[PDB]
C-alpha cells in the first residue's frame, strides 16, 4: 500500500 | 472506494503523524480527497500531502487548482471541516492547530459546488 507523501508548494 | 480514515486505522494514523512531524518539522500533514460524489473535478493521484508551514489557504488553493489542471473560470472549493475558509491569508501551520483531526492530520476535501 502507498505510504508516501507528496510535497505541495 | 474507501476514504483514508477507512483504509488506515486510527492508531496507524496517530503514529504516522507523530513520525512524519519528527522527520519534517516545518511541514503540515494534510489529507486531501475529492468530495463524495464529485464528478466535475478529477481525482488526485495521491492522498497524503506535506505542506510548508508558511503556505496559506489562498496559495494552497492555487497549488491544487494547478495540480488538477483546472481552467481558470471553473468553480473550486477547498473545504477544511466541511466549509470554505474565509481567512485565506493565515499560514497553514496556524490552521493546523485549530482544525486538525483527532488523529493529528488536517483533512481537506475539494468540490465544485457551493462549498
Amino acid at each position: 500500500e502507498d505510504e508516501t507523501w507528496e510535497v505541495l508548494e | 472506494e474507501k476514504t483514508f480514515k477507512q483504509r488506515r486505522t486510527f492508531e496507524q494514523r496517530v503514529e504516522d503523524v507523530r513520525l512524519i512531524r519528527e522527520q519534517h518539522p516545518t511541514k503540515i500533514p494534510v489529507i486531501i480527497e475529492r468530495y463524495k460524489g464529485e464528478k466535475q473535478l478529477p481525482v488526485l493521484d495521491k492522498t497524503k500531502f506535506l505542506v510548508p508551514d508558511h503556505v496559506n489557504m489562498s496559495e494552497l488553493i492555487k497549488i491544487i487548482r494547478r495540480r488538477l489542471q483546472l481552467n481558470a473560470n471553473q468553480a473550486f472549493f477547498l473545504l477544511v471541516n466541511g466549509h470554505s475558509m474565509v481567512s485565506v491569508s493565515t499560514p497553514i501551520s496556524e490552521v493546523y492547530e485549530s482544525e486538525k483531526d483527532e488523529d493529528g492530520f488536517l483533512y481537506m476535501v475539494y468540490a465544485s459546488q457551493e462549498t
